[PDB]
C-alpha cells in the first residue's frame, strides 16, 4: 500500500506498447523526399503523372 | 517593363483571381508551371501572390 514503486514489470511493458504506438502513429507527419506530408493535398493540387 | 536587373516586382492580395481566361489565350507562348497543374488553379485560395 505505501510504497508505489512495487509493480515495474507492467509498467514497463505497458510504456513500451505505449511508445511504439506513438511512434508508429507520429512518423505519418513525414515529407520521405515528398513535397508534402498530407496526400489529400496532393490530390486537389497536383497533376497525376 | 523594366530591365532584367531591374525587375519590376509587384503584390497582389485580397482578391478572386480567374486563371481559367489567362489559361485558354494562346496569346502566351509558354505557359508552364511547376507546383500546381493550371487547370487546378481556379480551385485553390492563396494568400500573397
Amino acid at each position: 500500500s505505501s510504497t508505489a514503486s512495487a509493480l515495474g514489470k507492467l509498467q514497463d511493458v505497458v510504456n513500451q506498447n505505449a511508445q511504439a504506438l506513438n511512434t508508429l502513429v507520429k512518423q505519418l507527419s513525414s515529407n520521405f523526399g515528398a513535397i508534402s506530408s498530407v496526400l489529400n493535398d496532393i490530390l486537389s493540387r497536383l497533376d497525376p503523372p | 517593363f523594366a530591365s532584367v536587373y531591374a525587375w519590376n516586382r509587384k503584390r497582389i492580395s485580397n482578391c478572386v483571381a480567374d486563371y481559367s481566361v489567362l489559361y485558354n489565350s494562346a496569346s502566351f507562348s509558354t505557359f508552364k508551371c511547376y507546383g500546381v497543374s493550371p487547370t487546378k488553379l481556379n480551385d485553390l485560395c492563396f494568400t500573397n501572390v
